[PDB]
């Protein structure tokens, strides 16, 4: 049994990726952000303040014959970019890409921060990190994928994200036909609740991998590739027009730069992010200055292989084996 | 950017 759900970038700068999820009976279809960097499935709902939810699709549990409120359950989450949300908890049927989890924790937001209010195209998150991170109290809720995993053909899911084009989130099988190399695996450390792994080294512009390893997390819910200041410095060292822009809070450079690739080692295999994908966006319409897809992790204190990196590959989140696979795309 | 549960 499998699931396959088309995803799409929310805007022209691939800020985040959106995928439909059907909750309840009959199905209420919500566009949600699948986030392998958090552990809670939360939605804008009929309990979200109308002033916060206006313009967003919402889940209304009273119109679902399979919903049930979880007495005494509450939750609150603060995200890496300063955004937040909090609420109470229902269970209901949740179907993604045609595969259903019958009794899934669906966290209803009774408060969300301005960032989520303004992002009208999403209606919440599906947390796909480890169950240990789930924020429901007193009793944590399992993630949709953890609940689905024992009933799928295999307990794995894949992310295929693309620049400016629809991609897919698949469950229960590995569609390598979207990739041009084989899946290479490395072990995951779930001690902090994340898909944390170590890349064995990196290279800028295509020479041999160095052995300067990088510990970081595979996060479909982060836009950028966020790496330490030494790596950022190495990446931009020969990008002539590169400079830190205090207003953008990031490195920028002329849009016509021919950017070098960024490669990193998954065990002894290489994944290469082409320079194309390291140019995120012009600073505004018609601008000659562009914002880099690789930026410093020094602000958040943890390296994050976000969508900029994930776009270079078919990425296998293998919960059965607690490993992370990357096939060059 | 967005950065999702620090």
């Amino acid at each position: 049994q499998t699931g396959s759900a088309p995803n799409h970038p929310s805007d022209s700068a691939d800020s985040e990726y959106i995928t439909s999820v059907s909750i309840g009976t009959p199905a209420q279809v919500l566009p949600l952000d699948f986030d392998t960097g958090s552990s809670d499935l939360w939605v804008f709902s009929s309990e979200t303040p109308k002033s916060s939810a206006t313009g967003h699709a919402i889940y209304t549990p009273s119109k679902s014959s399979t919903s049930k409120k979880v007495s005494g359950a509450s939750w609150s989450i603060s995200y890496g970019d300063g955004s937040s949300s909090s609420g109470d908890v229902y269970t209901d049927k949740v179907t993604i890409g045609g595969f259903s989890v019958n009794t899934q924790g669906v966290e209803s937001a009774t408060r969300v921060s301005t960032e989520f209010v303004q992002d009208t195209v999403i209606s919440g998150l599906v947390g796909l990190a480890f169950d240990s991170g789930n924020q429901v109290r007193p009793h944590p809720q399992k993630t949709w994928f953890s609940n689905a995993a024992s009933s799928l053909a295999e307990p794995l899911f894949t992310a295929d994200l693309r620049h400016g084009q629809n991609g897919s989130y698949n469950f229960g099988y590995i569609d390598t036909s979207v990739a041009k190399g084989p899946v290479a695996y490395t072990p995951v450390d779930n001690s902090q609740g994340f898909w944390e792994f170590t890349a064995s080294g990196y290279s800028v512009g295509g020479g041999k991998l160095n052995r300067n390893s990088i510990d970081g997390i595979a996060d479909t819910g982060t836009t950028l590739l966020l790496l330490d200041d030494n790596v950022v410095d190495a990446y931009y060292a020969n990008v002539q027009s590169a400079q830190y822009d205090n207003q953008q809070e990031g490195v920028v450079f002329d849009c016509d730069e021919d950017l070098p690739s960024f490669s990193f080692g998954v065990g002894s295999s290489t994944i290469t992010i082409p320079g194309d994908l390291l140019n995120l966006t012009p600073l505004e319409e018609g601008s000659s200055t562009c914002f880099g897809g690789l930026q410093s992790s020094s602000g958040i204190g943890i390296n994050i292989f976000g969508d900029v990196a994930l776009k270079a590959a078919l990425v296998v989140f293998d919960l059965g084996n607690e490993r992370l696979g990357w096939a060059q795309k | 950017x967005v950065v999702x549960a620090x």
